[PDB]
């Protein structure tokens, strides 16, 4: 919640969107190791009565 | 005013170095996996499902 802040931080480089891409590639990282770990046949079976 | 560019051209070439790295790391353990399959699909038959 500051306005000068942020005109300062701008003069400083892409550090921020670099931040965002790192976390964001983290996120989907680890939705990727989820599925590669889990979701490995494409067909839900199920146990007879 | 030259030191303050100083130490954020330094900065900078720290984090490209340091995510260089890591991305070298990560390559690292692709091209042992790479490896690994190479010699055993490719020089002989592999039991191991998947």
């Amino acid at each position: 919640d500051s306005t000068e802040c942020s005109n300062l931080l701008l003069q400083y480089g892409s550090f921020c969107t670099q931040l965002n891409r790192a976390l964001t590639g983290i996120a989907v990282e680890q939705d990727k190791n989820t599925q590669e770990v889990f979701a490995q046949v494409k067909q839900i079976y199920k146990t007879p009565p | 005013q030259i030191d303050r560019l100083i130490t954020g051209r330094l900065q900078s070439l720290q984090t490209y170095v340091t995510q260089q790295l890591i991305r070298a790391a990560e390559i690292r353990a692709s091209a042992n996996l790479a490896a690994t399959k190479m010699s055993e699909c490719v020089l002989g038959q592999s039991k191991r499902v998947d």
